[PDB]
C-alpha cells in the first residue's frame, strides 16, 4: 500500500534500489535521504527498510541500498546518524558480514562495502560510539583485517 | 532505547 504512494519512504526506496535499474538512480536516492528528514518517525523507518534491502540475496539490490545508506549518512542530519548508530541497525549489518549468519552467503563486494562504510563512520562520526564498538568487535573476530 | 550488540 505505502509503496503505491511515490512520496513514502517505501515507494522511494523501492525505486532507489530496484533490481531493474541499469544504473544508480540518484534522483530517487537523494529523494529518499531528503524525505527521511520530514517526519520524526522518518529515520527509524528508513533504517528498518534499508536493513532489509541490504540483506537481499540479489546483489544489485543490496548494493544500491548500501549506496542509499552511504549517501544519507553523508548528509549532516543528527537524527539519522543516531539511528544508524544504534545496535538495532548495526546488528543487521553485522549479520551480513558475519560468517555465523549471512556472511557465508553474501558476496565479497557487499561485505567489503559494509566494512568500508563502518570504518568511515568510526572516523567521521566518533560520537556514534556504538558504531566503533561494532567495528572493533568485527576486527577482534577476524572479520575486519 | 536500543538493543544489545550482536556478538
Amino acid at each position: 500500500e505505502p509503496a503505491m504512494e511515490p512520496e513514502t519512504l517505501e515507494a522511494r526506496i523501492n525505486r532507489a534500489t530496484n533490481p531493474l535499474n541499469k544504473e544508480l538512480d540518484w534522483a530517487s536516492i537523494n529523494g529518499f535521504c531528503e524525505q527521511l528528514n520530514e517526519d520524526f518517525e522518518g529515520p527509524p523507518l528508513a533504517t528498518r527498510l534499508l536493513a532489509h534491502k541490504i540483506q537481499s540475496p540479489q546483489e544489485w539490490e543490496a548494493i544500491q541500498a548500501l549506496t542509499v545508506l552511504e549517501t544519507c549518512m553523508k548528509s549532516c542530519g543528527k537524527r539519522f546518524h543516531d539511528e544508524v548508530g544504534k545496535f538495532r541497525f548495526l546488528n543487521e549489518l553485522i549479520k551480513v558480514v558475519s560468517p555465523k549468519y549471512l556472511g557465508s552467503r553474501t558476496s565479497e563486494k557487499v561485505k567489503n562495502k559494509i566494512l568500508e562504510l563502518l570504518y568511515s563512520w568510526t572516523v567521521g562520526l566518533p560520537e556514534e560510539v556504538k558504531i566503533a564498538e561494532a567495528y572493533q568487535m568485527l576486527k577482534k573476530q577476524g572479520i575486519v583485517k | 532505547d536500543d538493543i544489545s550488540l550482536l556478538k
